[PDB]
DNA sequence: TTGT
DNA sequence: ACAACTGCGATTAC
RNA sequence: GUAAUCGCA
């Protein structure tokens, strides 16, 4: 009813699996609970499961963010126990637990933390049909049905007839016994099953036979079946029937069967985990009961049904899946589109599935199969490339948990049009044209030619024949590679690069809309969650920073906005007002922009001057050079916020506690405490200050002090008292500082179109080369890079841009605009370039003798270049990475407690590792005094270190170590644990002794 | 050419275990032994103090803090006043708490054990030495069974003579009545045992040469007709041969490695050092309170009454020997024993072998000192032996050097000023570190280290930002793109290692690849395309003229100076066409071409006019002039060369 | 990566330790044995060192213990000289290590590789490098 | 490198004495390895 | 390409890395009992194999390196090649 | 898984 | 039974 | 201090 005449919701997966969920899945699951009876007397407890209600959250997300709490619903269900004693049953309604509940964005909020359930691709139950070539011989055939639990009831047939199961781990079975076992008198065998000669020539159980519903369907497509869908379970007519498909097989009359084909797949979402976990959440509960039964029994005491239930199990339960679960992750909000493609990936990777190393290199690539449904060209760069992929904008999922696509019917009928969701293995069977009808031949338009799929085939047909048509642009691409403009002019390994790239940006502290875009950022920007969409019509009364009033119907409602919050990224979050007071506003419109979008659209980036044009050598490789305006115009400023907590534990000897009056520190440092030990707010703080100041009796100084590179005003401190932990918990102080960067040199720039670049000088505006009308370029980049990496949709994108700036235009252009005609793009640019050209009577714009290109000069020297350049306006994007982030220096400060190396990771500073191919390269180029000084003084021998930073301050010459190193020592020790000795056993040459060395 | 004689033998084998009781056994000044685990417990009770005779005890293995005990009474050792080494009270000695690292201890087992690896390995040295299959060990270990003679040194009354007692169920209660029981005690050992004292007896109770000879015997006579049977058979024969050889070999190492197998079954078992593994918990150290609980349990058992049921003390036995297995190596008899979160425990085999396994990731790979990355950027204006280097880093790198500066020169008194000095980012700071810094060379490497020219050596330049800045012509050689790439410092500390890296690993004394010694270092993207265009050409046919000359280049050079003067002042354009007056070297490459047209004159001057240049002759064969026709690339880039080569030579004067 | 581990471990111990090991053999280097490649021929002979003296009628053309260039190469294959005897690291009398003479010019400058050199690891690296290709 | 206690239990029982000749074998030792200038001539 | 070039470096099958190399290696270890004697058919059937094998597994991986233009020395190859064939196995007829 |  | 790229950095969960 | 997960080149 939905999405077949729109793009569908980013989000609708997760809400729609959500809502199938709470509908149908908890009553599923109290339906098969047993009836709790364990006693003599048999005194009996039940759960009326018709009498199941949810109730809504006690908090509400923004309360439950703040505290660090989890938004969930209260499981109300009435329950009777029925005494032996008192002969009755009394009815009482019991607190089960707490179910987490989703957000509209599909996002979920446990302890505090948005965490997404990511979809896992696991094959569907049923029979397979494979083969495999002997040897010597013919093919050996065999068949494998697959059950929900994962049962493996295989099938094989030798030279010979040879039905032998391979469920034994011995030699072989007899197919005959089996089914003689199952119930079949060996006389209907042989009359139901067809060929019976070559049957009758030849001369645990329930976790096998838990075939699911979709295992009975797919069973019954396979072997033409007519069981009924309920009987869900392993009959001997399937078995039977089974075997008579693999000795057809054996005569040609068969076909095996692919398992890389989507048909052949089942998807998992949040309904199916979800239902698992409430299971095993109600197998805890069930076994609780017994036990506190069982200690009723013991106290003497027949208790009410409130006091045998008790709300762990499913908080524990719940909180343990979303907290250590592979398939509940938390959620990316690097930027809006982050939000939104995290929770449309779908892994082959998981709990149940392949694992990077076990996945075979077919199990990688693109199926015919994964055509509108899955995309061909977003993966996971890794060892894992292949196994984590994304979902197309036009899917769906199943009755039957099947992915399902959206495609036009052109046969004629009574109402001549249809968007139906095929699934995987009905389009097989059906001409599928993408191809547009534009062509007469003096014949007949029916009697065209157009390439077509069949049968996971390509072919060229007649138009009498194709029965499908896939006319959506954006049905076989995802979010990623749909923000691409001109994805066509681009090569396919370039475009998962861009996709990759654009997960990265920074949300700027201004935001700019792009002169080219694809159109998708508007529903990107929508689906989000960044933005203030209205719930309710009315007319805005009162308009505020912090809030905005909506009044309708006579009724009043507050919005509340956010002014500069963080991310889990380190990005800042802000939202501007849009909509003037006064003017009246739908239910779904636009109240406020958030980050990193402007009027409605997703802006992840700003638009700027570019030439390309190699300047000095400061563009090679891939390096670009930008100039100051960049700079002293904020350009390309972002607010970067980063969190510090401390909790005050207290210990079993004595509490922690804070002061601001602390001995044995400068007074330089503590000047930004108050009379509490925690920072003021709008306090600017740097490196080795003091954060939190605390006593820390058990006395000492356990305080929080600013890492390197950490300088930025202190926003805000929240002092958080823990409660509900069962026992008086540990308050916690967390700061944030807001460190605003600018654009500097080795900062990463990108475009959309794979182009990816590090900034290496800042010239000023007079040094960079202008234009003829007078302007200087703002960047510069590499021209070698085009025939390289193959990106030709930059240079339109780029010359569009400069169009559009001088025209005031803003261009949304759909994919695969040479459907139309040939040349489209390029046809489009010239047109659009030579517009600008005559209204603002830039003559410039557009050459004539080299369209696209014009002749610029050198700020320097004043002389013009010899060849004309490329000058545009292209989407320039900032990444996340940054140089200060990178930045690291060790000189002598800590070791590990164990192994005495120096530390790791760039927040403890630690220094660089030296690895085997790095001894290999000192080992080839014969440097041993140096491999042995960073082998032993600089890295572990604790004496040696000792007396290096002697040795430096006085200036004496440090002498070569003789002694072990530590790790060898720790050898020793650990070998001779094991029983096994090592001894270095030196000996003279002079005197022919040995001298043990310890 | 005597040479240098150095002779180091690292030796590895089977410690006694006299040996490993020597390695924690200490003699205190009261007069008792310490070394001896007991207790499982760790810690005290909410105290957090190490719990006397327990796997952190401070008596067996040492103080937990220097110059501190555990009686509470402060020390200094090595002070002039006699102090006492260890307190009388406390046994914890007055030292620095490094030993606790390196010292060891051990638990005494009242029920002998098996080596994990010798035991239930495929190749079984305990079942190539004892003929006895590998099954039948693997039972007398772990399933209750009997073996009839363990001891064939000593009188044997009773004549079972059995390898493998499947039951008790033979006669026994009558015999232990009839004879004293304490007789019976005594004589059991020779008579049928069980568990672990029957492979000890047997590894004990054993001569090597009577076994070389009787497999040597054996082999002699097997493969008489073996091969001339079935398949099968002649497989069988082959292993068993096999075997055969594998012990005589095993036997004659025995016999002259002063190596007992008796230390295959461990009587004792060390314990490792506190600090190794410190206590947060790890699992080697809950393996060691379970060993050390079983241990305990068999020894109050055993020594409770000898009237105590066998099935007991035996199952408690067999736990004591899975928790040592556990302990020495787990996954080699298949069972994970996992933890109580269903997860598997790790072992010393776990820790020394593997990728994360001791040996790799400690010994033969280690992060260092004095060390930063940062990312990399075009530095164009560098020279091969020279590089920019951020001044975050070099501040941090060269800390203790610019101290040294700041305290020789009247800048700093003191360190702690010096350093208050630096972090406060004084302006003479950053002068010093430029001084300190012009002569020592920095080692740049990258994580792709998959050639030799991936490690390198420069000379680093102060720079203002916060990126290492690279040469260009030296990015082949690491693979290097700056597109995100991040690189390493090293700064070598010791005066060999500066003239190593100064000498050997400089840029300048590396431009040929170790593959095949091609130049590596060579213009590649932009450099490229500057000479290509220089020296491409000019358009020599239809695209200079639009006719035919034949119904009808022009400036002439006598320098290369002048040439290029005209085309810095515009006068002449880049593929411009001109001649220029050689000084009679004919170092011209072109084709074997004769002259296009030659011109003769009476007086007796020949011209002789060629592709790409012209010579004037004259009648006595004397070259008068040449002018050769090119274009100012050519010969910009000539001059640009000998230029080069004339300033080296100059300057090297 | 796994194919540029494995190598080095093998060939780790090899350094030149010798000047000279002292043995007569080498392998015979002609060119119509392998269909005669004449790139081929060349790369294989310069960088090694004679074993046997050429003799071109009564001058010789290179005597023994001589390093082979790319001159020595065009005047052989000028001369149309016959089967060559070179040294190899297979004619080598150890195992161990190798000496200069049988390994040859070293790679980097162009002479003979210095004592002390470790010339195992820089095969393995030269050969597990080029493996990306 | 591959088989860590295989060989180490089988140089345990016969008793096997390595001499430094090799890279490694400093390496974990923690030495001047014999390859350049640490070679002494 | 690589795959093949791991291939004959672990020489898991002499077929594997040539037919006619094991046919003439087998050969070679059914003839030379018979002439030559005891002392010299052992000692010169090594010396065969030995020149033969290092010839086929150098060829072999210069062959595959050059295929892709890859231009490698022969000596690096060598002296990997040499430990691999620098071993022998004693038969198990003799035992001393 | 893939092969050893 | 054994092994299957090299390192780095970020987060949350114990 | 260890895991899980993602990214990087
Ligand atoms: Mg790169
Ligand atoms: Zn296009």
């Amino acid at each position: 009813n939905e999405g077949i005449s729109t793009i569908p919701g980013f989000n609708q997966i997760q809400f729609e699996g959500f809502c199938r969920f709470i509908d149908q899945g908890l009553t599923e699951e109290l339906y098969k609970f047993p009836k709790i009876e364990d006693t003599d007397q048999e005194i009996e407890f039940q759960l009326f499961v018709e009498t199941y209600q949810l109730v809504e959250p006690l908090i509400k997300e923004r309360d439950a963010v703040y505290e660090s709490l989890t938004y969930s619903s209260e499981l109300y269900v009435s329950a009777g126990l029925i005494w032996k004693n008192s002969r009755d049953m009394q009815e009482q309604t019991i607190f089960i637990g707490n179910i987490p509940l989703m957000n509209s964005l599909g996002t979920s909020i446990v302890n505090g933390i948005y965490r997404i359930v990511i979809n896992q691709i696991l094959q569907s139950p049923g029979i397979y049909y494979r083969s495999e070539l002997d040897h010597n011989g013919i093919s050996v055939y065999t068949g494998t049905i697959i059950s929900d639990w994962g049962g493996r009831s295989e099938l094989e047939i030798d030279r010979k007839a040879r039905i032998w199961a391979r469920v034994s781990r011995k030699q072989k079975i007899s197919i005959l016994v089996l089914s003689s076992a199952m119930g079949l008198n060996l006389r209907e065998i042989l009359e139901n099953v067809c060929y019976p000669e070559i049957f009758l020539s030849f001369l645990f159980f329930q976790q096998r036979c838990e075939l699911g519903r979709i295992g009975r369907r797919n069973m019954n497509r396979r072997l033409n079946l007519d069981i009924p869908q309920n009987n869900t379970f392993l009959l001997p007519r399937d078995i039977l029937a089974a075997a008579d498909h693999l000795i057809g097989l054996k005569f040609g009359m068969g076909a095996l069967d692919d398992m890389n084909h989507l048909k052949n797949k089942r998807i998992r979402s949040v309904a199916d985990l979800l239902q698992d976990q409430f299971g095993l959440a109600l197998v805890r509960l069930e076994n609780v009961v017994r036990g506190t039964i069982c200690g009723a029994i013991r106290h003497k005491l027949i208790p009410t049904p409130q006091n045998l239930v008790t709300s762990t199990p499913l908080t524990t339960t719940y909180e343990s899946f979303f907290g250590l679960h592979p398939l509940s992750q938390v959620l990316d909000r690097t930027n809006p589109l982050t939000q939104i493609v995290h929770g449309r990936k779908l892994s082959y990777l998981g709990p149940g599935g392949l694992t990077g190393r076990t996945a075979s290199f077919r199990i990688r690539d693109i199926h015919p199969s994964h055509y509108g449904r899955i995309c061909p060209i977003d993966t996971s760069e890794g060892i894992n490339v292949g196994l984590i992929g994304s979902l197309a904008i036009h899917a769906r999922i199943g009755h039957w948990g099947s992915l399902e696509s959206p495609f036009y019917e052109i046969s004629e009928r009574s109402t001549g049009v249809r968007m139906l969701y095929l699934s995987p293995g009905r389009d097989e069977y059906y001409m599928v044209a993408a191809g547009n009808s534009l062509a007469l031949n003096q014949d007949i338009q029916e009697e065209q030619v157009v390439p077509a799929r069949y049968r996971q085939e390509f072919l060229t047909i007649a138009w009498e024949q194709v029965h499908l048509r896939s006319i959506f642009p954006f049905q076989y691409f995802s979010i990623g590679a749909s923000l691409i403009p001109f994805i066509e002019h681009n090569d396919a390994n370039r475009a998962l690069m861009s996709s990759n790239m654009q997960r990265q940006a920074v949300p700027l502290s201004r935001s700019e809309k792009c002169i080219v875009g694809t159109g998708l950022e508007r529903q990107a920007a929508l689906d989000s969650g960044a933005l203030a969409i209205a719930e309710r019509e009315g007319r805005v009364v009162y308009t505020n920073t912090d809030k905005i009033l909506l009044a309708g119907n006579g009724d009043i409602l507050s919005i509340p906005l956010v002014i500069y919050q963080r991310s889990n990224k380190n990005t800042c979050m802000h939202q501007k007002l849009q909509v003037p007071r006064g003017k009246c506003i739908k239910k779904g419109q636009i109240l406020a922009d958030g980050a990193a979008t402007v009027g409605g659209e997703l802006a992840l980036g700003k638009n700027v001057l570019v030439a390309y044009m190699p300047w000095e050598g400061y563009n090679s490789e891939d390096a670009v050079l930008i100039s100051e305006r960049l700079v002293y115009e904020d350009i390309y400023t972002s607010f970067h916020i980063r969190k510090y907590e401390i909790q005050t534990h207290v210990t079993s000897q004595g509490p922690e506690k804070v002061t601001n009056e602390i001995p044995h520190l400068e007074a330089h440092l503590l000047r930004n405490l108050d009379k509490n030990g925690i920072v003021m707010l709008g306090s600017w703080v740097e490196t080795g200050d003091i954060l939190v100041g605390k006593l820390t009796p058990q006395s000492k100084e356990t305080c929080l002090k600013l890492p390197i590179g950490g300088r930025g005003r202190v926003i805000d401190v929240r002092w958080i008292q823990k409660r509900g932990g069962s026992s008086y918990n540990p308050e916690t102080i967390r700061v944030y500082i807001l460190q605003k960067r600018e654009i500097k040199v080795g900062d990463k720039v990108a475009g959309r179109h794979g182009n990816k670049g590090i900034i290496s000088k800042i010239l000023p505006r007079q040094d960079m080369p202008y234009l003829q009308d007078g302007r200087s370029v703002d960047m510069v980049f590499n021209p070698l890079g085009v025939p390289s990496r193959m990106n030709v949709g930059q240079i339109f994108e780029c010359s569009l841009g400069l169009a559009g700036s001088l025209l005031d235009r803003h261009y949304r252009i759909a994919p695969f605009d040479e459907r139309y005609e040939q040349e489209a793009s390029r046809k489009l640019v010239f047109s659009e370039l030579y517009e600008a050209s005559k209204q603002t009577a830039n003559p410039w714009v557009f050459e004539p003798e080299y369209p696209g290109k014009s002749r610029i000069f050198d700020g320097r020297t004043g002389n013009p270049f010899e060849q004309p350049v490329i000058i545009g306006k292209p989407y320039i994007l900032k990444l996340i990475h940054q140089v200060d982030d990178k930045i690291h220096g060790r000189s002598s400060g800590h070791y590990a407690l164990v192994t005495q190396q120096p530390l790791r990771g760039r927040a403890k500073q630690g220094g660089q590792r030296v690895g085997e191919m790095e001894v290999w390269a000192l080992e080839g180029f014969g440097v041993a005094h140096i491999l042995q000084e960073m082998l032993t003084y600089k890295s572990d021998h604790i004496r040696a270190r000792q007396e290096v930073l002697g040795t430096t301050i006085i200036g004496g010459t440090i002498p070569n170590p003789e002694d072990a190193p530590e790790s060898f020592r720790l050898l020793v020790r650990e070998l001779r644990s094991l029983a096994l000795e090592l001894n270095h056993f030196l000996v003279s040459e002079k005197n022919f002794q040995i001298n043990r060395k310890e | 050419m005597i040479d240098r004689y150095k002779h180091q033998q690292l030796r590895i084998g089977s410690v006694s275990p006299q040996q490993i009781s020597a390695w924690a056994t200490k003699i205190l000044p009261n007069g008792e032994i310490v070394g001896e685990v007991t207790k499982p417990y760790t810690f005290h009770y909410k105290t957090n103090k190490p719990e006397k005779d327990g796997l952190f005890c401070e008596r067996i293995f040492g103080p937990i803090k220097s110059g501190i005990c555990a009686c509470g009474n402060y020390r200094v050792i090595g002070d002039e006043k006699e102090d006492p080494k260890f307190c009388e009270q406390c046994g914890v000695e007055f030292v620095d708490s490094r030993i606790r690292r390196y010292q060891m201890g051990y638990i005494k087992l009242a029920c002998p054990v098996t080596h994990v690896w010798y035991l239930k390995r495929l190749p079984s040295y305990i079942a190539n030495l004892l003929d006895k299959p590998l099954k039948e060990l693997e039972g007398l270990v772990y399933c209750d069974f009997s073996f009839a003679r363990p001891i064939t040194k000593k009188p044997t009354f009773l004549r079972l003579r059995g390898l493998f007692e499947y039951e008790i169920q033979s006669w026994k209660y009558s015999i232990p009545l009839f004879f004293t029981t304490q007789g019976f005690d005594t004589f059991r050992n020779r008579e049928i045992s069980t568990g672990a004292g029957a492979i000890r007896e047997q590894l004990a109770d054993l001569d090597l040469r009577i076994i070389i000879e009787n497999s040597l015997v054996e082999w002699e006579e097997l493969g008489e007709e073996g091969h001339t049977g079935n398949e099968w058979e002649d497989r069988k024969v082959g292993r068993r041969k096999d075997f055969l050889v594998r012990r005589v070999e095993l036997a004659k190492h025995f016999i002259r490695t002063n190596i007992e197998p008796e230390w295959m079954v461990l009587c004792l078992l060390p314990v490792l050092p506190p600090e190794l593994r410190p206590i947060m918990s790890s699992d080697i150290n809950e393996l060691y309170r379970r060993v050390i609980y079983r241990n305990n349990t068999l020894t109050d058992l055993l020594t409770t009454s000898r009237s105590t049921p066998g099935e007991l003390v035996m199952c408690q036995e067999k736990l004591v020997q899975e928790a040592v297995d556990t302990l020495l190596d787990n996954g080699i008899r298949g069972q994970p024993m996992r933890d109580g979160h269903n997860k598997v425990y790790k072992s010393f085999s776990d820790v020394i072998e593997g990728k994360e396994g001791r040996f790799r990731e400690t010994l033969l790979g280690k992060r260092v000192d004095y060390s930063g990355r940062s990312v990399i950027v075009v530095g164009p204006s560098l020279s091969l032996h020279r590089c920019g280097l951020p001044r975050e880093i070099a501040i941090e790198l060269f800390q203790t050097f610019v101290i040294r500066g700041l305290i020789r020169q009247h800048l700093a008194s003191n360190i702690g000023v010096a350093k208050s000095k630096i972090r406060e980012k004084e302006p003479i700071v950053w002068e010093i570190l430029q001084e300190v810094m012009q002569g020592h060379p920095v080692l740049l490497n990258r994580a792709p280290t998959l050639h030799r020219l991936g490690i390198q050596a420069f000379q680093p330049v102060l720079v203002e930002g916060r990126a290492i800045c690279l040469h260009p012509l030296v990015c082949k050689g690491f693979n290097a793109d700056f597109d995100g790439d991040q690189m390493a410092v090293h700064v070598p500390l010791s005066l060999e290692a500066q003239v190593e890296a100064r000498l050997l690993m400089f840029s300048h004394m590396n431009l040929l690849s170790p593959a095949i010694g091609d130049p590596i270092s060579v213009p590649t993207q932009d450099m490229l395309i500057g000479l290509y265009v220089l020296t491409s050409g000019n358009h020599r046919g239809i695209c200079v003229n639009r006719y035919n000359p034949c119904n009808r280049k022009e400036p002439f050079f006598s320098n290369s100076y002048d040439a290029i003067g005209a085309y810095r002042q515009k006068r002449i354009n880049l593929d411009s066409p001109l001649w220029l007056r050689w000084r009679l070297d004919q170092r011209v490459i072109a084709s074997r071409e004769t002259p296009i047209e030659v011109h003769y004159e009476s007086l007796g001057t020949f011209y002789e006019i060629y592709g790409h240049y012209l010579i004037v002759r004259s009648l006595k064969k004397q070259i008068l002039f040449i002018y050769i026709r090119t274009t100012v690339g050519h010969i910009a880039l000539y001059r640009e060369i000998e230029e080069a080569i004339q300033g080296f030579s100059r300057a090297y004067s | 990566g796994y194919l540029t581990r494995r190598l080095v471990e093998v060939v780790q111990h090899i350094v030149v330790r010798r000047t000279d090991c002292g043995t007569a053999r080498g392998i015979s280097v002609s060119p119509r044995n392998g269909m005669m490649p004449e790139r081929i021929f060349i790369q294989t002979l310069i960088g090694r060192v004679l074993a046997d003296d050429i003799y071109m009628g009564p001058r010789c053309i290179a005597t023994r213990n001589q390093d082979i260039g790319i001159g020595l190469v065009n005047r052989f294959i000028t001369f149309r000289a016959q089967p060559i005897s070179i040294r190899t690291p297979f004619t080598c009398r150890s195992t161990s290590w190798i000496c200069r003479l049988c390994y040859g010019r070293s790679p980097t400058h162009g002479d003979l590789v210095e004592l002390g050199e470790a010339v195992g690891i820089i095969a393995g690296q030269s050969i597990g490098e080029p493996g990306t290709q | 490198f591959q088989e860590t206690a295989r060989v180490l239990a089988k140089a345990a029982l016969r008793g096997r004495i390595d001499w430094l000749k090799g890279l490694k074998e400093n390496v974990v030792l923690g030495g001047v390895i014999p390859v350049g200038t640490g070679f002494k001539g | 390409g690589l795959p093949k070039v791991e291939q004959v470096l672990e020489v898991r099958s002499v077929d594997s890395i040539s037919m006619n190399l094991e046919k003439r290696i087998e050969g070679w270890n059914k003839c030379i009992t018979r002439i030559l004697g005891i002392p010299w058919g052992f000692l010169i059937g090594a010396e065969l194999t030995i020149a033969q094998s290092r010839i086929s597994l150098v060829n072999k991986i210069q062959q595959v390196y050059r295929s892709q233009g890859v231009q490698i020395h022969n000596r690096h190859l060598e002296i990997i090649v040499r430990q691999i064939t620098s071993k022998v196995l004693v038969s198990e007829d003799g035992m001393s």
